[PDB]
RNA sequence: CUAAUAGGGAACGUGAGCUGGGUUUAGACCGUCGUGAGACAGGUUAGUUUUACCCUACUGAUGAUGUGUUGUUGCCAUGGU
RNA sequence: GAGCAGAAGGGCAAAAGCUCGCUUGAUCUUGAUUUUCAGUACGAAUACAGACCGUGAAAGCGGGGCCUCACGAUCCUUCU
RNA sequence: AAUGCCUCGUCAUCUAAUUAGUGACGCGCAUGAAGGAUGAACGAGAUUCCCACUGUCCCUACCUACUAUCCAGCGAAACCACAGCCAAGGGAACGGGCUUGGCGGAAUCAGCGGGGAAAGAAGACCCUGUUGAGCUUGACUCUAGUCUGGCACGGUGAAG
RNA sequence: CAGGGGAAUCCGACUGUUUAAUUAAAACAAAGCAUCGCGAAGGCCCGCGGCGGGUGUUGACGCGAUGUGAUUUCUGCCCA
RNA sequence: CCCCGCGGACGCUACGCCGCGACGAGUAGGAGGGCCGCUGCGGUGAGCCUUGAAGCCUAGGGCGCGGGCCCGGGUGGAGCCGCCGCAGGUGCAGAUCUUGGUGGUAGUAGCAAAUAUUCAAACGAGAACUUUGAAGGCCGAAGUGGAGAAGGGUUCCAUGU
RNA sequence: UGGGCCACUUUUGGUAAGCAGAACUGGCGCUGCGGGAUGAACCGAACGCCGGGUUAAGGCGCCCGAUGCCGACGCUCAUCA
RNA sequence: CGACCUGGGUAUAGGGGCGAAAGACUAAUCGAACCAUCUAGUAGCUGGUUCCCUCCGAAGUUUCCCUCAGGAUAGCUGGC
RNA sequence: CGGCGACGUCGGCUACCCACCCGACCCGUCUUGAAACACGGACCAAGGAGUCUAACACGUGCGCGAGUCGGGGGCUCGCACGAAAGCCGCCGUGGCGCAAUGAAGGUGAAGGCCGGCGCGCUCGCCGGCCGAGGUGGGAUCCCGAGGCCUCUCCAGUCCGCCGAGGGCGCACCACCGGCCCGUCUCGCCCGCCGCGCCGGGGAGGUGGAGCACGAGCGCACGUGUUAGGACCCGAAAGAUGG
RNA sequence: GGGGACCGUCCCCCGACCGGCGACCGGCCGCCGCCGGGCGCAUUUCCACCGCGGCGGUGCGCCGCGACCGGCUCCGGGACG
RNA sequence: UCAGUAACGGCGAGUGAACAGGGAAGAGCCCAGCGCCGAAUCCCCGCCCCGCGGCGGGGCGCGGGACAUGUGGCGUACGGAAGACCCGCUCCCCGGCGCCGCUCGUGGGGGGCCCAAGUCCUUCUGAUCGAGGCCCAGCCCGUGGACGGUGUGAGGCCGGUAGCGGCCCCCGGCGCGCCGGGCCCGGGUCUUCCCGGAGUCGGGUUGCUUGGGAAUGCAGCCCAAAGCGGGUGGUAAACUCCAUCUAAGGCUAAAUACCGGCACGAGACCGAUAGUCAACAAGUACCGUAAGGGAAAGUUGAAAAGAACUUUGAAGAGAGAGUUCAAGAGGGCGUGAAACCGUUAAGAGGUAAACGGGUGGGGUCCGCGCAGUCCGCCCGGAGGAUUCAACCCGGCGGCGGGUCCGGCCGUGUCGGCGGCCCGGCGGAUCUUUCCCGC
């Protein structure tokens, strides 16, 4: 029963939740196990990047999240055209690839392929035969260069371009922000029937002169 | 503690605080929101007015992120930069007006409560108000649209 | 018939006192009522009546306190009548 | 001592009754208040304010019936 | 009348006396025809009377067997706030306790059925519960099965 | 060892059966009477389901469903 | 300008100490305080203890309004407590409460359905009841007789206690 | 908590009721204590543990504290006072 | 001497069976068996509800409710 | 000031038994009312009933504070304790708060004083300032005439206390204005790369859980309500499978 | 993208002046106190005992008595207006 | 996290996701079809060799069969194929021979055996692991002071514990030279070609389901496709543009779950009516025809040393004796409460007991009770002894000192001599007008 004034309470707890509770009294055993493995598969991918492929810079979908840019799945087979790198040899060389993405403008094309060539070239290849170096990279190089990076390769970070103070001119100053969002939007409204009354105005031109 | 609460002190006293007349009993007058409009009427009208009943259009699929736009006030407008900014703005001799993007700062509308101090300062911004423009046009300032 | 066949109370005295004819379970019949299941201070028939060895009360039966022990013969307070 | 639709009570005389004439204030609106009351709602009512009107020479009076009764949430439907 | 309220109907008969019985009457509260009315035989069915018989009774007595009783051995249970003499008072309006009075003498045995509003069972009567269940029905809402139409399996020829 | 008898009234015809653990009855059954459905692609019924199954190794003098209750005697009127 | 005396009680855990005035009923209920009590954990007591822990008993000595506590004596034989915090499966007279034990009843009800026993002897610590003998009775062949089915499962048979 | 009940007075229904229902204040419930022999409510008075004093209402033959006053004036005889 | 009594073997299983019908019988259970589970079912109803002291201290009334043995609401209470 | 004091006496109101006077009915419980002829209770021991989770609300304590919070993840020989603790900061994503209002399209919280101009037309283009208005109360604080002093007076040295009045006014309260969103009524203007069935503005009422120089966030504790077996024990029943 | 410049906080120093030596410490002085060792060996100082010694505090092992003072209270005499 | 939200709901009670964002993990692919390639393909049976450790490789068969009603190679929506032209030779996966780095947080795993230091002195006790001590800065070891056992309570008595400690045995994947076999061309440009899953989608209706609301998903029945087509675009429909994917075939590790099992570790949990029903010959005894129901029940002592022997009795049972520290521990034996019972002692008793208040009597104990306290100063008497004061030396403290001298501390204060090479970290502050990508 209601006791004066309160929140009107709505608890789902109607429907046997005692038998599915989930404790987690196994969490800093997980957390060890997961650590454990992540040490496991750096040692096992002896000098090969600890956090894996590189991933592409890929910007967030929708109108919240557009103005930061995050690591995507995989570079699309249009970045790797244009960066000269065959889909089936990046995967062994530590390029992610995701062949199900396509790219709308071409600065995320070309930021990708800068990525992708900088990649490249801090890349140190291993030959396959370490007797005999085929094309892979020189010895003196990876010999002591090569160590296991830790962290995310190349982590994707958001580049703020710097604005600096400049002098206001009068068209800035004349210009009216409010007063052309309210007119954006009134032509965004407006614009079908404006054109289906333009339209019905040319019917009622000819229909007068004829 | 259960030693800090009252059934420690309710011990020897028969009816544990809940009357002997009309006791402790399972659930004297429904479970829950039960009789909200029966007899919980008067508590329910009480203090949830405009708990019955439908108002307005239901929207299917509801997407939050559509409808996302965070807002700032002309009066914190000047913390999204740094304080440097603002200094060397005020001190300076030509007419060169510090930028100041509240997208960047995470705020699409810039909303005009508060007063500014008289400095030229450029705002870029998705959204303004009619009152904001005003009040960044009198200290001589601009408002410049950004998508 | 008799002198007279007065009226009453005691958990409408009295069921571990009895009896069980009546009412008041379950079976059944009739009449009335109800569409029906069923109902009827309507009629009719058949229908388990358990325990006292405790306390008291009462009836009888031993005894007990006092006169040193014990016995015989007695008195009458009280109660009944 | 009649009448005012009705129960009763109150009220009322160049009235509030009777007979005429013109009418549609029985209309469109926002709030406040009273009554029951928890000072919640409904119903009913009072005083205003803003329109548009009626009547009267006018002052005014009128947003139903002289006053006290004559009535109805959520959800759904229907109309404007 | 196993069916009649009024009703112990009225008349006759049975008895000293009959709310009983039988016969009869019948505007029959509310008899009655697949059930009405009869009719032998039958009945651990209900009822009335007569003969005989008797302890059913007047009106109780005596006898027998087994108990009870006493003893040796053996040995429970129910129940139990504390307990256990009354009269009146007042009191939850019928006290074992309280008040006022009557009074009160160890430990016991055989009986007894007045009390302990004795024991047995969280009253089955009665009411309440927004507690049921068995059953019924044009209660509300459904449902198996059935009747009917349509589509599909589903084809080949003719006439109308 | 081993029937008391007689005159009647009510009910059920009889014999039979019945509420194991309160009712043995006038209750149920019964033969008899009457009605109803059905000719098998059927009647009545079971089955979650199969052209499954019982009556049925049956066929109207038979199955199935009802009422009343031997014999005798009657069984009236009403289809709103 | 203290000085023949060189001196002068207690106090003030300030969450402490002191003073003055008024007041004190209480079911349901609320609150505060608890140096009341139980169990366990973190600290602490250079804690206690086989020269005797816990527990229990006690006409022993006391303290507190009280919840309770301390100490003596006995028994016991291995662990236990104080303080500061922490945490509860934390306090019982009741629930026709649960389990266990024990009373009165009470040496009481009772060991009363189917006729019935008696004498002598033996064995034996011991005989109404066992065994043998004698007598008197019963079942009375639809048996208290002789054999089976089902069911039981070693009860069958000796010897011993 | 949302069962109330009682008393003075007012008061409705009822023949009345220790009945049913209202108003006002107080009380009992929740409350012990002195008195009414006894008693939820009447009268006095409300309560921490004590000593002294004094009262209330009520009493002062004996139970049973206190008239064991040379108390005052009358009335009254009851074989149900 | 019969619709007779009876052993064993079989068949029918729970909203089902079986019933010469009593709601009878269906393993001492029948107007819906027994067993386990859902299940610690729900209960406005009955019973119980465990240490001390100190301080404060009620209500049985208003309004609404398929409300009348219950609630919400205001009042009365305590604490801060 | 007196008496008495070791094998007999002295003190010990508690504690054991007994006696006497007064007082005293059996507890629990429901109840207007229990000693009740109302129910449970023969006795003793041990067990035995408001708990935990989640969600709210208010109060209190702590930290930080227009912010706050790592709770999920990750890093530190992987591990007696340690499943703890510590750290991250381009792990603060996110939550809650910092903005409301409307069904929605959407819109979205600063005014006051002093001047020259139109007509200072109930007012539009500016300037200068200040930066959330005012009234009545308002703890505290500030000023303060006049007094309170010594062995005494004519005359100033430095401050202490009382002080009528006066001032600035915290929080909070009442009231009047003002602003934001919705919605009515009236009305005249302005804007333009879209001259529009376009966009903006004003005055006067009225609806809002609003503004008007933030108070929140996290943690802990208490109380109350609620969903859960939900303080403990209790149905008649219903369902599934045997 | 680097590398610079500037700004803001910092970390050490070179230094003059300012408040103080502080609850951050040493050295010197001055006063005071204490301890150890000398000297001081007696009208000083200290230790223990005795007196039925005096003055102070607490208090008598037990049982008791008295006195005056003050607080409260109940009474009784005497006298004045 | 979104989010108790959008939504559903007698719009009542109640129910209720998803996307985006941040993380754990991260991995991709294969057919059918269309095509090309002399079926290139597969299974089985024989015989020979290498082998065995799960039965494979190689070779032969005028040896069978499967299969054109379609096996294999290329190839799959990310396009693919074939021809040209150009460029790049770049190097695959299996099973062993010997040996490493000895595999890995310092053995990879399994198993076995081992590795420090008091039983020192004196004592307590039934026994001790107790108590005191152990000169050299302290008994000895300690990378070991977890735990358990042992007659007590033990780092050093024993097992163990610590240790990138030791020894032995066995097992498994990691590189090199070789071995035996397979092992066959990749990219870029152009040209010419080739491109897809049907009683399926979709529609109607019915029933269930979902937050899915003029119908989210699923299924039944009926209708039943298309190919610039089809699906989706959270309000039914028509037209139109756009976006996005490519259904009706298939595989796939990781992060995730785990009240059963095997083996471990731990705990602010329970401590024999508790904790599992079960600490024990417990799913046992027992109950029911069956389904099923289902307990109670731990403890002598350090060691059985478990009472020899005598004696009464037929024996149970006793009296002595004996063991033990203890049988006042004697085989359901640690302790041994209450209720209840027996006996002994004291007291009492006709108003059932019991109780509150107040006394009295008796009794049991307590009081080191029994000539009753101490101690400060002073007076007197009788005695001792260093030494009392004051001075000298030394040490140590307290206080004060213009800082007398330092070392300083707070606060300013200039040159910044001093820090982006000869000090740091930040800044939403400006720049090559020296330097690495248009
Ligand atoms: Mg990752
Ligand atoms: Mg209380
Ligand atoms: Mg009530
Ligand atoms: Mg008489
Ligand atoms: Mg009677
Ligand atoms: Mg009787
Ligand atoms: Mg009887
Ligand atoms: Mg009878
Ligand atoms: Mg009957
Ligand atoms: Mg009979
Ligand atoms: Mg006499
Ligand atoms: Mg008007
Ligand atoms: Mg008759
Ligand atoms: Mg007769
Ligand atoms: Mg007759
Ligand atoms: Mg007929
Ligand atoms: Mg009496
Ligand atoms: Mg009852
Ligand atoms: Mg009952
Ligand atoms: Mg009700
Ligand atoms: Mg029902
Ligand atoms: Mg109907
Ligand atoms: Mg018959
Ligand atoms: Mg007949
Ligand atoms: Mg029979
Ligand atoms: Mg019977
Ligand atoms: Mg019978
Ligand atoms: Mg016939
Ligand atoms: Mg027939
Ligand atoms: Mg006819
Ligand atoms: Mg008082
Ligand atoms: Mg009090
Ligand atoms: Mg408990
Ligand atoms: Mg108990
Ligand atoms: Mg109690
Ligand atoms: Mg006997
Ligand atoms: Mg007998
Ligand atoms: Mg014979
Ligand atoms: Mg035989
Ligand atoms: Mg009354
Ligand atoms: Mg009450
Ligand atoms: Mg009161
Ligand atoms: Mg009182
Ligand atoms: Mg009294
Ligand atoms: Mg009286
Ligand atoms: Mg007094
Ligand atoms: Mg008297
Ligand atoms: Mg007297
Ligand atoms: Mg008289
Ligand atoms: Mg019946
Ligand atoms: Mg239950
Ligand atoms: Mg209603
Ligand atoms: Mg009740
Ligand atoms: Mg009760
Ligand atoms: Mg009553
Ligand atoms: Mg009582
Ligand atoms: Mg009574
Ligand atoms: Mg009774
Ligand atoms: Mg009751
Ligand atoms: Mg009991
Ligand atoms: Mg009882
Ligand atoms: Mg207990
Ligand atoms: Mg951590
Ligand atoms: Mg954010
Ligand atoms: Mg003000
Ligand atoms: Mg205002
Ligand atoms: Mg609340
Ligand atoms: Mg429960
Ligand atoms: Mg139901
Ligand atoms: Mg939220
Ligand atoms: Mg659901
Ligand atoms: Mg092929
Ligand atoms: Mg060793
Ligand atoms: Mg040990
Ligand atoms: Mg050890
Ligand atoms: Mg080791
Ligand atoms: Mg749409
Ligand atoms: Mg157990
Ligand atoms: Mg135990
Ligand atoms: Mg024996
Ligand atoms: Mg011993
Ligand atoms: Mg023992
Ligand atoms: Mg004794």
């Amino acid at each position: 029963a209601p006791s004066r004034n309160g929140m009107v309470l709505k608890p789902h707890f109607h429907k046997d939740w005692q038998r599915r509770v989930a404790t987690w009294f196994n969490q800093p055993a997980r957390k060890i196990r997961r650590r454990k493995a992540r040490q496991a598969k750096a040692r096992r991918i002896a000098p090969r990047p600890a956090s894996g492929p590189i991933r592409p810079i890929v910007r967030c979908p929708t109108v919240r999240y557009h103005t930061k840019v995050r690591a995507g799945r995989g570079f699309s087979l249009e970045e790797l055209r244009v960066a000269g790198i065959h889909k089936k040899v990046a995967r062994t060389i530590g390029i992610s690839v995701d062949p199900r993405r396509r790219n709308k403008s071409t600065e995320s094309l070309q930021a990708n392929v800068q990525r992708l060539k900088e990649y490249r070239s801090k890349l140190i290849l291993f030959p396959r035969k370490p007797s005999a170096p085929k094309k892979g990279d020189s010895s003196a190089e990876e010999l002591k260069l090569a160590t296991q990076l830790t962290g995310p390769v190349m982590p994707v970070r958001n580049v703020y371009k710097k604005e600096k103070a400049r002098v206001i001119t009068e068209e800035e100053k004349n210009f009216k922000a409010f007063a052309s969002l309210r007119m954006a939007r009134a032509n965004a409204r407006l614009f079908g029937i404006r054109a289906k009354r333009a339209k019905e105005a040319a019917e009622q031109d000819v229909e007068k002169k004829k | 503690p259960s030693r800090l609460r009252k059934t420690r002190k309710l011990r020897g006293h028969v009816s544990h605080g809940h009357g002997r007349i009309g006791k402790h009993r399972k659930h004297p007058g429904g479970r829950g929101n039960a009789g909200g409009l029966h007899h919980h009427r008067i508590n329910f009208d009480k203090y949830h007015p405009g708990y019955f009943g439908k108002v307005g259009m239901k929207h299917y699929h509801l997407k939050r992120n559509q409808s996302f736009c965070p807002t700032v006030n002309l009066d914190k407008l000047w913390t999204l930069v740094s304080e440097q900014t603002r200094v060397n703005a005020a001190k300076n001799k030509t007419g060169a007006a510090p930028i100041i993007d509240v997208v960047r700062s995470g705020y699409y509308k810039v909303l005009g409560k508060g007063k500014l101090p008289k400095q030229p300062v450029i705002v870029k911004a998705k959204f303004f108000s009619r009152r904001a423009e005003e009040k960044i046009k009198s200290v001589g300032g601009a408002c410049v649209l950004v998508a």
